[PDB]
RNA sequence: GAGCUAGCCCUGGCCAGGGUGAAGCUGGGGUGAGACCCAGUGGAGGCCCGAACCGGUGGGGGAUGCAAACCCCUCGGAUGA
RNA sequence: GAAUGCCGGCAUGAGUAACGAUAAAGAGGGUGAGAAUCCCUCUCGCCGUAAGCCCAAGGGUUCCUACGCAAUGGUCGUCAGCGUAGGGUUAGGCGGGACCUAAGGUGAAGCCGAAAGGCGUAGCCGAAGGGCAGCCGGUUAAUAUUCCGGCCCUUCCCGCAGGUGCGAUGGGGGGACGCUCUAGGCUAGGGGGACCGGAGCCAUGGACGAGCCCGGCCAGAAGCGCAGGGUGGGAGGUAGGCAAAUCCGCCUCCCAACAAGCUCUGCGUGGUGGGGAAGCCCGGGUGACAACCCCCCGAAGCCAGGGAGCCAAGAAAAGCCUCUAAGCACAACCUGCGGGAACCCGUACCGCAAACCGACACAGGUGGGCGGGUGCAAGAGCACUCAGGCGCGCGGGAGAACCCUCGCCAAGGAACUCUGCAAGUUGGCCCCGUAACUUCGGGAGAAGGGGUGCUCCCUGGGGUGAUGAGCCCCGGGGAGCCGCAGUGAACAGGCUCUGGCGACUGUUUACCAAAAACACAGCUCUCUGCGAACUCGUAAGAGGAGGUAUAGGGAGCGACGCUUGCCCGGUGCCGGAAGGUCAAGGGGAGGGGUGCAAGCCCCGAACCGAAGCCCCGGUGAACGGCGGCCGUAACUAUAACGGUCCUAAGGUAGCGAAAUUCCUUGUCGGGUAAGUUCCGACCUGCACGAAAAGCGUAACGACCGGAGCGCUGUCUCGGCGAGGGACCCGGUGAAAUUGAACUGGCCGUGAAGAUGCGGCCUACCCGUGGCAGGACGAAAAGACCCCGUGGAGCUUUACUGCAGCC
RNA sequence: CGAUGUCGGCUCGUCGCAUCCUGGGGCUGAAGAAGGUCCCAAGGGUUGGGCUGUUCGCCCAUUAAAGCGGCACGCGAGCUG
RNA sequence: UGGGAGAGGGUGGUGGAAUUCCCGGAGUAGCGGUGAAAUGCGCAGAUACCGGGAGGAACGCCGAUGGCGAAGGCAGCCACCUGGUCCACCCGUGACGCUGAGGCGCGAAAGCGUGGGGAGCAAACCGGAUUAGAUACCCGGGUAGUCCACGCCCUAAACG
RNA sequence: CCGAGGGUAGGGCCCGUGACUGGGGCGAAGUCGUAACAAGGUAGCUGUACCGGAAGGUGCGGCUGGAU
């Protein structure tokens, strides 16, 4: 049956990516957290 | 009048619909068309704020004269009548001795060819438009305005109109088609004449595909839903209502009135509808 | 978080073949004129039969599964909400 | 030492289940340490509207070659989508960008919000939509519309020649549009040829033949031809298209008008460049100077912005053309020609799947295009088969029970069972024929029955040609032949009578309910005069609606037919300038604290003082309600009739043991040999009833009843047979569960159901195939039930708040 | 209550005997034939259908007879539902 | 051919009186109703009076025992469209007639459907009376309907 | 070949009959009320509609076959 995850690259940048994130409030802080963590990637990687 | 169809299938038994006569051309003024933003029923929050609305056929918004003193004593020849998805009028296109082509909404027994005008000093036929204070009383106007130079807001929709009664001052009155009766400004612009297509009330819509090729999407009746959902949902079976019958939102929904009663017009507004 | 699902908005696409044969049209009859009737033409419809496609009625199988909803047979819709 | 404790390790179940579609395999030859599994040949089977090919997503080197086999691969492995390494993706014309806009997103101006932020016309971003110039062939191990070959084309810059009032982000035209049906002419694709090319063949009884087999095309500028698409021309007047305008719009006159002309596209032709089969031979060579022609079929594609019909009335913006404004008219633009210039990203490979989504090389899911031939009426159905791709990454035996899927069955024929569940029967086409009822459409494929292959002779009309022959299509009539049987295989309704519920087509609990539920046309009440009501938001702003009472919201009811009674005391809603009650506020009689004082401070009566409530009235398709008792008629029984208590008023029509009836299998009638179900009646309706509508109702229903006919392994009552398992051998090898175990019967006892205690009885040790009575067998800290001053959803005339409104 | 699956059927039995039948008996208001009633006796046997989920029960046609109970109201790691 | 009379029919317009409702004024203790009463309305200002407005229906006098039509039936007034009929002239046609089973059309009122409109009236319905009772006759209310258009219904003491 | 007829299926007409049900006639020795004939105590009758235990009533229009 279809599942849930349906790849699509550009969903995946316009709402995950990096310049989504930055435009918002909340998208800043996961941002800030993310690099409080250390994590190597701060937002998905797409093949763009 | 409205066409029937023979019973050759279920819904073509009560299906009616308009015989389109006294239409003479099935395509729009190319200058005067532009594209009719579909909602949904959605605000620009992007949330339902009118049920049970979308889906229905695509359409173009014809561009409506609903001034008209904009060209004062330029008479127009009525060019031709045409079919508005946007309206249960129909439309007429007015072809300007001045070159200028404009869409009016079409009233009763307007014949292609004729010439109308608007003005102080316009006849007292239809198609004319004049300010109030110029009509005789006892007329039937329609695409009146409520005030002046705010554009023609009573007396729209297909067979309406609305008759003048006497005037006070500056102010006539009218008897809206509502029945009720109100005083206008006298400089508010009408239109001698009922509005036509008066047969629209006589369709038969004849199936539940009709209307959502209107963009009706179905409604749902209290009484099918739940407690969280609507104040008569629930109940073992069906039920009765059970309360007093309310809105999905609990306000009463037979007989109370919900006119804001310090509303400034309640000083022109003589008397409060009949029917 | 609406890349699943629900509704809507925008823009594209898809629906083998067969059957029924509405209005209208022309001719003929009819009449004072008509209604109307007959034949032909026509090709309507949340029309009929049935693939794709969309489903999921009954039964059997599966049940540490091929599968955290699947398989077989049968069955519903298939120009339309 | 226990926490169904936590982490880790290792056991048991066990050499057990399984090894992932039942499309299928055999042999020979090679490689190699090793071969059912790798390569090669022959034979076999499977797919072929796909299980073949191309494209978009998504994946990200999985591509090619060499060298490998620890692990990955459900076995094996010499093989691989695996390990190591090297190589491989070439564009002005293909896709995207240096073009345009859609929803939407963002957002100068502007608006709003404690902050963060929310909106917002223009503009900008935003594509699979608009727009725009490349086709065939060859080449590589691996890319090709990209490299090469041939023939074409676009834009930009500069120059030349001719031409013109040139000039735009501004004005206009156009771009520019639906659904269904459809003409003419073409092409894709297909079939046939006695004709053209071709390596060969003659078997096994016949055939040297109008023999078999094979193939008989592709692209191409200008010109020409055929077919279509688009567009009228000139003059004058001109107040409109937010300036201007010669453009467009509008009015008038004149030729022209279903013509032509002009323009544009498709198809054919076309200088030229290509390709080119079987067979034989070791991807290539030959075939071959290959031939390259005629005929029929024919698109859903093309000409296209074609035509008609219909109502639900069917994007935008740029490119483009035209108009002018500044400006500039040595410029600028247009047209032809020539030379120069032409950037960035993608391109491998998988792509219905072993490379994507499903933890797996997972029987599931995945959008677009091509998808041949023959036959069956047609078709993308069905059977076979081409090109092409496969045999599904464990095998070999055996021939038990049992299981699964399948085949047949004597006599009977629903006797099975909750139910004909399941499975039979029926089954396409053509002809005859067809009932109650009906809303006149239907019911209807009703039911029922006849035909159906092949051969020969005669024969009617059409399509292409030409009018004919040929080919192709639709027929008709005779006479015959065979078999158990002619839609000879595959695909392809069992039917009828009668109730309930719902009018109907639709919709639903993704993953236990598809229904009588929801929806639905339609009916009624109700609100709303437009800055509408109503909805979302604190607001701005939106929706409603670029709508205006024939409109929009809310509610119930639910096609249609005939109807929809009585009660307004209570609640709701509406109407009511009187009266009663009524908060802040106004008012200040009176009283108080303090001061030596003028003064300051505090309390406070009458009276005035809103909505709301109380009060008066209306209102049922508003919430809702709709009785009891006694007595009376020439026999009994019953009570039309009177009496009386009560109520706001006492259930009308119609229906009734019903989806409602407790007593109940009510009684009676029908059907049956027999009927708790079914149909029809009756009425003491425990406990129908009129828009939570009442009673009907053609047609419709994978809804739920009852009956019959047909036919059946459902059954009497079972038998045999087939394949996949089960079993055996080789290979790999789990699982829940598990206090430890050296784990028998009875009658007792024991926390009341003992392998484990007593007594007696029985019993050599250990396995394998089987069956399920026990181990109060496994699974999930019972969902039932209760308990907890535990939680959560929901309701209201519970309490207390808040928003909203007044 | 860190679960002992609860009606009825089907299948498969096994047991008790307060015996339905068949065998042996005494008493009779036992003439015979046929019964009534009690005693012994559990070896075997104890039918097919209509109704209803039913157990039960009624009814149809038979029968020597159409017995009643226990086994977790026997039996869902055996099926049905 | 030339005249006449007429509520014959159709369509479109239009006048005044009265009723009811609403607004304004003025005024107060009742009004209304009956055989007599009561319900009802009225100090929340009724009735009675003056002014204004709205709306539907019906046309006083003329009107008669009258006129017209085949019947049903037709009544303010203006116009348009149209039917039948009488008269005088004795001009034209030359038995072209009378009747009429079927057919077709028309057909008061009530009733139906679809949509309007609704003042007065008024089935049903509610109340008050009267009465032995009073599902009536009388009284106060009141919904279909009465009116308009379109389509049906096709009846009658459709009678002379 | 035709063919008595037999068989399958589906229609039409008539007759008998049927739980139950509708009114009709007659009976009279009953119960209710008194609708009509007199102005019959509401003049009558009438088509139609709606309603009432019953005769009947009321509305609309019509007739006189109505007394004063
Ligand atoms: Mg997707
Ligand atoms: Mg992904
Ligand atoms: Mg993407
Ligand atoms: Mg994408
Ligand atoms: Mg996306
Ligand atoms: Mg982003
Ligand atoms: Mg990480
Ligand atoms: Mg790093
Ligand atoms: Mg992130
Ligand atoms: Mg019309
Ligand atoms: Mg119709
Ligand atoms: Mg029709
Ligand atoms: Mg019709
Ligand atoms: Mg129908
Ligand atoms: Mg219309
Ligand atoms: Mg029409
Ligand atoms: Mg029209
Ligand atoms: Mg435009
Ligand atoms: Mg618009
Ligand atoms: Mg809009
Ligand atoms: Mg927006
Ligand atoms: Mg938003
Ligand atoms: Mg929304
Ligand atoms: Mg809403
Ligand atoms: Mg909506
Ligand atoms: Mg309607
Ligand atoms: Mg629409
Ligand atoms: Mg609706
Ligand atoms: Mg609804
Ligand atoms: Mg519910
Ligand atoms: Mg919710
Ligand atoms: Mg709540
Ligand atoms: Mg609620
Ligand atoms: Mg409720
Ligand atoms: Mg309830
Ligand atoms: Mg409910
Ligand atoms: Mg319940
Ligand atoms: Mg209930
Ligand atoms: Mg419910
Ligand atoms: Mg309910
Ligand atoms: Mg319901
Ligand atoms: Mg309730
Ligand atoms: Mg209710
Ligand atoms: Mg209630
Ligand atoms: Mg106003
Ligand atoms: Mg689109
Ligand atoms: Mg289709
Ligand atoms: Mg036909
Ligand atoms: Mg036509
Ligand atoms: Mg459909
Ligand atoms: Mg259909
Ligand atoms: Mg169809
Ligand atoms: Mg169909
Ligand atoms: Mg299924
Ligand atoms: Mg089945
Ligand atoms: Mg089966
Ligand atoms: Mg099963
Ligand atoms: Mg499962
Ligand atoms: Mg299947
Ligand atoms: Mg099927
Ligand atoms: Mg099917
Ligand atoms: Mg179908
Ligand atoms: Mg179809
Ligand atoms: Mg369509
Ligand atoms: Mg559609
Ligand atoms: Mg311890
Ligand atoms: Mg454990
Ligand atoms: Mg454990
Ligand atoms: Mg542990
Ligand atoms: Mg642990
Ligand atoms: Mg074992
Ligand atoms: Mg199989
Ligand atoms: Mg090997
Ligand atoms: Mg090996
Ligand atoms: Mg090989
Ligand atoms: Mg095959
Ligand atoms: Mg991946
Ligand atoms: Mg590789
Ligand atoms: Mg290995
Ligand atoms: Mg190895
Ligand atoms: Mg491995
Ligand atoms: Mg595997
Ligand atoms: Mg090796
Ligand atoms: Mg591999
Ligand atoms: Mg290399
Ligand atoms: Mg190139
Ligand atoms: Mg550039
Ligand atoms: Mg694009
Ligand atoms: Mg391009
Ligand atoms: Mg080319
Ligand atoms: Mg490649
Ligand atoms: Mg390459
Ligand atoms: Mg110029
Ligand atoms: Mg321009
Ligand atoms: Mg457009
Ligand atoms: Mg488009
Ligand atoms: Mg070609
Ligand atoms: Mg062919
Ligand atoms: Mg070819
Ligand atoms: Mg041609
Ligand atoms: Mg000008
Ligand atoms: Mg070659
Ligand atoms: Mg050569
Ligand atoms: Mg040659
Ligand atoms: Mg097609
Ligand atoms: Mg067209
Ligand atoms: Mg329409
Ligand atoms: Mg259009
Ligand atoms: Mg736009
Ligand atoms: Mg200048
Ligand atoms: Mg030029
Ligand atoms: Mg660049
Ligand atoms: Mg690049
Ligand atoms: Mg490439
Ligand atoms: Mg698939
Ligand atoms: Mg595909
Ligand atoms: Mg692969
Ligand atoms: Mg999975
Ligand atoms: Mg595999
Ligand atoms: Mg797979
Ligand atoms: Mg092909
Ligand atoms: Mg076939
Ligand atoms: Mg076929
Ligand atoms: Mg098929
Ligand atoms: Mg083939
Ligand atoms: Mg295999
Ligand atoms: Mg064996
Ligand atoms: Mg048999
Ligand atoms: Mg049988
Ligand atoms: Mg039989
Ligand atoms: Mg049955
Ligand atoms: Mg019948
Ligand atoms: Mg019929
Ligand atoms: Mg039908
Ligand atoms: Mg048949
Ligand atoms: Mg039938
Ligand atoms: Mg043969
Ligand atoms: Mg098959
Ligand atoms: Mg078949
Ligand atoms: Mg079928
Ligand atoms: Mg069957
Ligand atoms: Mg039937
Ligand atoms: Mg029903
Ligand atoms: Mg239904
Ligand atoms: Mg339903
Ligand atoms: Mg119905
Ligand atoms: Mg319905
Ligand atoms: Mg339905
Ligand atoms: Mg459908
Ligand atoms: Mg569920
Ligand atoms: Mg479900
Ligand atoms: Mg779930
Ligand atoms: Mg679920
Ligand atoms: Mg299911
Ligand atoms: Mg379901
Ligand atoms: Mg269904
Ligand atoms: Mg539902
Ligand atoms: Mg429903
Ligand atoms: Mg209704
Ligand atoms: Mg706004
Ligand atoms: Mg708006
Ligand atoms: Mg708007
Ligand atoms: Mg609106
Ligand atoms: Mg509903
Ligand atoms: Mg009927
Ligand atoms: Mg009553
Ligand atoms: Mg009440
Ligand atoms: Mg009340
Ligand atoms: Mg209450
Ligand atoms: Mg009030
Ligand atoms: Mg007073
Ligand atoms: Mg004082
Ligand atoms: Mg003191
Ligand atoms: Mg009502
Ligand atoms: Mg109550
Ligand atoms: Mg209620
Ligand atoms: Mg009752
Ligand atoms: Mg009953
Ligand atoms: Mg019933
Ligand atoms: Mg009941
Ligand atoms: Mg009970
Ligand atoms: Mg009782
Ligand atoms: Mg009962
Ligand atoms: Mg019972
Ligand atoms: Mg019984
Ligand atoms: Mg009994
Ligand atoms: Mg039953
Ligand atoms: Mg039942
Ligand atoms: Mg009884
Ligand atoms: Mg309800
Ligand atoms: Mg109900
Ligand atoms: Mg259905
Ligand atoms: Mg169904
Ligand atoms: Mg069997
Ligand atoms: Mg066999
Ligand atoms: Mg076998
Ligand atoms: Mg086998
Ligand atoms: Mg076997
Ligand atoms: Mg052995
Ligand atoms: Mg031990
Ligand atoms: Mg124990
Ligand atoms: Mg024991
Ligand atoms: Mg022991
Ligand atoms: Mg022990
Ligand atoms: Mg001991
Ligand atoms: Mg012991
Ligand atoms: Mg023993
Ligand atoms: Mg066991
Ligand atoms: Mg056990
Ligand atoms: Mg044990
Ligand atoms: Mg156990
Ligand atoms: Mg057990
Ligand atoms: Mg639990
Ligand atoms: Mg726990
Ligand atoms: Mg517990
Ligand atoms: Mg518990
Ligand atoms: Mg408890
Ligand atoms: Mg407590
Ligand atoms: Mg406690
Ligand atoms: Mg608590
Ligand atoms: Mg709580
Ligand atoms: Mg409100
Ligand atoms: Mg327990
Ligand atoms: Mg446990
Ligand atoms: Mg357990
Ligand atoms: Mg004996
Ligand atoms: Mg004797
Ligand atoms: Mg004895
Ligand atoms: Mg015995
Ligand atoms: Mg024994
Ligand atoms: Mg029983
Ligand atoms: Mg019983
Ligand atoms: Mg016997
Ligand atoms: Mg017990
Ligand atoms: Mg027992
Ligand atoms: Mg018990
Ligand atoms: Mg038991
Ligand atoms: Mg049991
Ligand atoms: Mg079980
Ligand atoms: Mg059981
Ligand atoms: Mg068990
Ligand atoms: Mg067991
Ligand atoms: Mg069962
Ligand atoms: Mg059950
Ligand atoms: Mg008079
Ligand atoms: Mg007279
Ligand atoms: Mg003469
Ligand atoms: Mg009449
Ligand atoms: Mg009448
Ligand atoms: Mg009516
Ligand atoms: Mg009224
Ligand atoms: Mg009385
Ligand atoms: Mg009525
Ligand atoms: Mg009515
Ligand atoms: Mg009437
Ligand atoms: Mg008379
Ligand atoms: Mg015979
Ligand atoms: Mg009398
Ligand atoms: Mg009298
Ligand atoms: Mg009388
Ligand atoms: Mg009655
Ligand atoms: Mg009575
Ligand atoms: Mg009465
Ligand atoms: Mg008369
Ligand atoms: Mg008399």
């Amino acid at each position: 049956m279809k599942r849930t995850w349906q790849p699509n690259r550009r969903k995946r940048a316009k709402t995950h990516g990096f310049r989504a994130r930055m435009r918002t409030p909340g998208g800043r802080k996961v941002l800030k957290r993310r690099r409080q963590k250390g994590r190597w990637r701060l937002t998905p990687a797409v093949r763009k | 009048a409205v066409k029937k169809f023979k019973p050759y299938t279920p819904s073509r038994r009560f299906m009616t619909v308009a015989d389109f006569s006294e239409i003479t051309k099935t395509e729009p003024e190319k200058s005067l068309v532009k594209p009719l933003k579909k909602t949904g029923g959605r605000n620009n929050q992007g949330r339902i704020t009118v049920r049970f609305r979308g889906g229905g056929h695509k359409r173009l918004y014809r561009i409506i004269d609903f001034k008209r003193w904009d060209k004062v004593g330029i008479p127009a020849k009525v060019a031709a009548i045409e079919y508005d998805p946007n309206r249960s009028a129909r439309i007429a296109l007015l072809h300007y001795v001045d070159g200028e082509k404009r869409y009016i909404i079409a009233p009763d027994g307007l014949q292609v060819g004729q010439q109308v005008v608007a003005g102080p000093d316009a006849p007292i036929q239809v198609g004319n438009a004049l300010p109030l204070r110029f009509i005789p009383v006892g007329t039937v106007v329609h695409a009146v305005e409520l005030e002046p130079k705010k554009g023609a807001k009573l007396a729209r929709a297909a067979g309406t109109s609305a008759q003048i009664q006497g005037r006070e001052g500056d102010y006539v009155i009218l008897r809206l088609p509502s029945g009720e009766l109100r005083k206008v400004h006298g400089e508010c612009y009408a239109t001698v004449g009922a509005v036509g297509n008066a047969d629209h009330k006589n369709i038969v819509l004849g199936k539940a595909g009709r209307s959502r090729w209107l963009g009706r999407r179905p409604h749902v009746r209290g009484a099918a839903m739940n407690p969280v959902d609507h104040p008569h949902g629930g109940g073992e079976g069906r039920a009765p209502r059970g309360r007093p019958p309310a809105s999905p939102w609990g306000w009463q929904t037979k007989g109370l009135k919900t006119r804001k009663r310090r509303k400034p017009s309640s000083r022109f507004i003589i008397a409060r509808r009949k029917k």
